[PDB]
RNA sequence: ACCUCGGGAAAAGGAGUGGCUCUGACGGCGCCGGGUCAGAACUGGAACGGACGCGGGGAUCCCGACUGUUUACUAGAAAC
RNA sequence: CAUCCGGUCGAUCCUGCCGGAGCGCGACGCUCUCCCCAAGGACGAAGCCAUGCAUGCCCGCUCACCCGGGACGCGGCGGACGGCUCAGGACAACGGUUGCACCCCCCGCGGCGGUCCCUGCUAGCCGGACACCGCUGGCAACCCGGCGCCAAGACGUGCGCGCACGGGCGCGCGCCCCGCGGGCGAGCAGCGUGACGCAGCGACGGCCCGCCCGGGCUUCCGGGGCAUCACCCGGUCGGCGCGGUCGCGGCGCGCCGAGGGCCCGACGCCUGGCGGAGAAUCAGGGUUCGACUCCGGAGAGCGGGCCUGCGAGACGGCCCGCAC
RNA sequence: CGCUGCUGCAGUUGAAACGCCCGUAGUUGGCCCCCCGCCGCCACGAGGAAACGGGAGCGCUCCAGGCAGGCCCGUUGGCCC
């Protein structure tokens, strides 16, 4: 694709700029209004950092029904059980397979 | 040993085996392909190395096993075989005597003259024209005429 | 052709499916599964064509999606799921249990079985290999990989799988005097005892089997499938693979039409 | 790109062939990457061991060695093996150009640092020919692996009638 | 192309060439001579038979086959 | 499904062709009551294209709003199949028969699920970081820029059990050969040890293996015409060592040798030349055609080149040169 | 159209035996051994897509078609190429 170069030239019809220093002579519109975020934290770790906490959460900023961001990255009792259950399933697989290996070697010794 | 650019060793036998107690470890690899074929005593007891020899090298005879006369042994460790076959047509109930030259690999163990009946076994592509290796040699009286022979 | 083939033409699809030539340009292409395309019939053809339980392909999805059909005791919801020799096709809602065996002609037949029969499934060990840490493993025709096989069971033997436990209940060896059904090939369905094992080293072992009628039939040992040691130990089709001759078949056809 | 197809080649009789199709991904060949031995470790550390994985057919990653400095070298008789810096490539059967540029390819005779194998000097009756090389700090070895495909330069210490062939080749200089 | 099969022909046309740093060959071995012919890097304002020495070429037609010879001191020719 | 007949003479018997007579499968003329079945811009223009359409579906992630109706976006899989055409290509493609002890593979099926470290765990579960989105623009159009918010089964890491464990290494059969075998027809597989390496996957568990399916090659036999084409080829033919590939191989290179193919037609040229299953006509034997339905190949104006992916040298993907 | 001739054409004179001889490739070679190995050979099998072409059976009203159907071999759709 065709792209202009990263140098300012008199051809540019548009320039995009950001404010890196202010201090005095506050700009008429740039510093006039603080704009609120459109969305509030959704990740639970971010939500707990927001309140300086570090499975509570649940409470959240509400916007009028008051819409709530579905909680994300929070270990619910069901999630905690799932992680423990899957850990147990892999542990059982290790137990059963090792037991079979020892038994098979014994059967092989029985026949020589 | 200076004309050769590289030292040719059998991959299977370790060069450190040529040190003391030669009797303790085998210094020669001599695999036996089956199909009712036998490793020659020349392969078992041969100074030659050949990595494409079917008795002492890293190749496997698998697939079709054909038998044919030697057409030329001029190429180095390679031989051209003249497989003779009849082709039948229907319009004339007669046949056409036809010949096909197949390129095989002579093992250094086997001695061949142009005319000997060879037995060739299919192998992995060994070259652009070579997919066969000689596994048996049948000598001929040199003044053997020619004779169209389906073997 | 740039990649895997996802479509099957009706004229291309195997003759044992018995798909009408005018039925469609396309034929059901079986998914990859326990059986190969040639050695299997899709579940759409074993329901919409044989039992007529579903009158259209969409209805085969509706009854398969509801897991009403059970294959080898597994829900097997896929419409194109392959069903092959020895798979247990049972529908509990209609209370019908079927085992797929081969008929004498060579088409697959859904044989009615009993609850004791439904439990076990017969498998042939194609190969024994040292895979996964040199651990011994067997491979059955129905794509079943069983680790730690009994050291004795060799290849070409028939194992019996529990299905619920997936354990080998018993092994029947491949030997002269053993009941065998030839699966696939010109001689398909035929049941006989092995009478000869001709090795033909480097090519194919040639098995000659003799029917009770005394008709000797020879086939490659891959098609041969041991059923039991001296009796099938499985339901066999009503014909029992004796195999009719063409003039006998004509007589049976005439008899059926007369009683219309 | 590069093609290993035989359609471009002439027939056995030497006849021209016919191009029936355009080149295919399956018959693709890649530019060879000569593993240069870093003998300039003292001069600069910017050139470190650089092995690059490449995407192949079936998503089978192949590790291509661009620069290498060390390898696992094994003295088979004594069963003494240690990771060793490779000092230089001295003798390659295919060409002397690979020896000058010090490319690491399989079967190139390499001189390895003997500082790891210095312990072997203490046990005598362990091959005098290897022992006097150990004292000298350079041992004749050969790369036993393919650096372009494996990504490593493993080898073995030249011994028996092999050591004699390659020491005779490098004997005048 | 043509041809008296000898030629035409250096036909017509192209490409390379320096310096360094190496590697092969080749005899007389322990030794010990050779100076040619290859091949590779690396370099240099895009340079190299770097001066010098040293064919421009192709298609025709006429005449005399040719190498020769000649009017020293105006004709070297197709003349002799 | 075994047929002839008219034409050289003044007449005759022959040879010999010419013309008829049958069928096909296209064109053309003329004419048409009804129903059934049915090919259909292939035929020296693989010339060229206006217009519309031919590839979507899903919700893991909703503080878009209809309240979960869920828009979009992100993520997933499919877009490599299918549809089309027959230009190229004449030991090729293709058809039967082989091998891979030289290989690659998504989906599914059935197994399997131990993963050293140091630093440094948060595992009751970690980061950051964008898209949509909002705000502000350039822009004929195409196309997108900045700033700000905020998520995923996405991404980046990572809590793992030293029979830890991906790759590749080094070493470990013989004693003339063949006869238990994890496995074979065959020394193959697997592993034991010594070093290297530290792969994957574990932030809603998959590395891995068998099977399947498709592919890559490969073995034998068949695989146009022309001699007003008789000699041809020099990576051509072998060997050796590397590289490269999914892998074998002159596939490529370095080096050594001089081979290889031919009147059983090599080689060169030519083809209004895809091959096969087949079709037309026909006593038998045969002849001719194989654009098209099914199968395999090839190609999407022509050459190349590429990315993504398990698979495309993809053209309803991109980059470039030419033609338009 | 036995006017391409394998079946199955013609060459004294209609078209047509090379002027002759040697001779390689090629093609072709008498008789003879019963009982053996290799060949071709003939038979029969395996195994390899159907469609098509046959072809069993079935009255689409007949038919070209199709694989149907009818309380039925486990109703079929065999079998061949």
């Amino acid at each position: 694709k065709s792209i202009r170069g990263c140098i300012v030239g008199p051809d540019l019809h548009a320039l995009s700029v950001v404010l890196v220093d202010a201090g005095d002579k506050t700009l008429p519109g740039l510093t006039d209004v603080v704009v609120p975020k459109r969305l509030v934290p959704k990740r639970a770790s971010k939500i707990r950092r927001l309140f300086g906490l570090p499975p509570k959460d649940q409470m959240l900023v509400c916007e009028l029904k008051l819409k709530y961001p579905k909680v994300q990255r929070v270990v619910t009792d069901e999630k905690y059980a799932r992680k423990q259950r899957v850990i147990a399933e892999k542990k059982e697989i290790m137990r059963k397979s090792l037991q079979q290996l020892e038994e098979y070697k014994a059967l092989l010794s029985r026949m020589g | 040993n200076q004309h050769e650019r590289a030292y040719h060793k059998q991959s299977q036998i370790f060069q450190g085996r040529f040190l003391r107690k030669d009797n303790a470890r085998c210094l020669r690899f001599y695999k036996s392909i089956g199909m009712g074929y036998h490793t020659p005593i020349t392969a078992i007891n041969g100074t030659y190395i050949d990595k494409k020899c079917p008795f002492t090298g890293n190749v496997s005879i698998r697939g079709r096993i054909l038998r044919g006369v030697v057409h030329s042994a001029k190429m180095q460790r390679s031989i051209i075989v003249r497989r003779d076959y009849l082709h039948f047509v229907q319009k004339y109930k007669r046949y056409e005597r036809r010949h096909k030259h197949v390129a095989a690999h002579l093992s250094p163990c086997f001695r061949v003259k142009e005319g000997d009946i060879v037995t060739i076994g299919e192998c992995r592509p060994l070259s652009k024209t070579i997919r066969f290796n000689v596994i048996k040699v049948e000598p001929v009286s040199e003044a053997a005429k020619k004779r169209f022979s389906p073997f | 052709a740039r990649g895997v083939r996802k479509h099957l033409k009706r004229l291309n699809a195997p003759k044992h499916w018995l798909l009408d030539k005018m039925g469609g340009i396309w034929a059901p292409r079986p998914t990859n599964g326990p059986h190969g395309l040639r050695e299997c019939i899709p579940l759409i053809l074993i329901l919409r064509n044989r039992l007529h339980y579903a009158n259209t392909y969409a209805e085969t999805s509706m009854i398969l999606q509801d897991k009403n059909v059970l294959i080898d005791g597994k829900p097997r919801t896929d419409p194109t799921f392959p069903v092959g020799f020895m798979d247990v096709f049972e529908i509990p809602k209609v209370h019908k249990t079927f085992r797929v065996l081969y008929d004498v002609k060579g088409r697959f037949t859904l044989v009615p079985i009993q609850s004791n029969e439904a439990g076990f499934k017969l498998c042939r060990v194609q190969k024994i290999f040292l895979g996964d840490k040199g651990m011994p493993y067997l491979s059955t025709h129905d794509a079943r990989t069983i680790r730690f096989p009994h050291p004795d069971i060799k290849t070409n033997d028939t194992i019996k799988i529990n299905l619920k436990t997936g354990k080998i209940d018993e092994w029947y060896k491949f030997d002269i005097g053993k009941i065998v059904m030839v699966t696939g090939g010109r001689n398909c369905g035929r049941i006989g005892t092995i009478q000869a094992i001709d090795k033909h080293m480097g090519s194919y072992t040639m098995i000659r089997m003799k029917d009770t009628e005394g008709t000797e039939f020879l086939t490659r040992l891959c098609n041969v499938f041991v059923i039991g040691n001296d009796s099938p130990a499985v339901a066999i089709p009503t014909t029992k693979g004796i195999r009719p001759d063409i003039i006998k078949n004509r007589e049976l056809r005439l008899r059926s039409i007369a009683k219309r | 790109g590069i093609t290993h197809d035989k359609m471009y080649k002439r027939s056995k009789t030497g006849a021209v062939q016919g191009k029936w199709h355009k080149k295919r991904k399956y018959n693709l060949g890649r530019q060879p990457a000569n593993t240069k031995l870093i003998v300039k470790v003292t001069s600069k550390k910017n050139e470190g061991q650089k092995i690059s994985t490449i995407r192949c057919r079936g998503g089978n990653i192949k590790r291509r060695a661009l620069r290498l400095s060390h390898g696992s070298f094994a003295w088979g008789s004594a069963d003494i093996s240690h990771k060793a810096r490779i000092l230089q490539v001295v003798y390659n059967s295919t060409s002397n150009e690979l020896v000058r540029t010090n490319t690491l390819v399989k079967g190139c005779v390499v001189q390895i640092d003997s500082a790891p194998f210095k312990s072997a000097l203490s046990n005598d009756t362990l091959d005098k020919e290897i022992l006097d090389q150990i004292r000298g700090d350079h041992i004749l070895a050969r790369i036993s692996s393919r650096p372009g495909q494996v990504g490593t330069a493993d080898g073995y210490i030249l011994e028996g009638p092999e050591l004699l062939f390659y020491q005779k080749k490098l004997a005048p200089k």
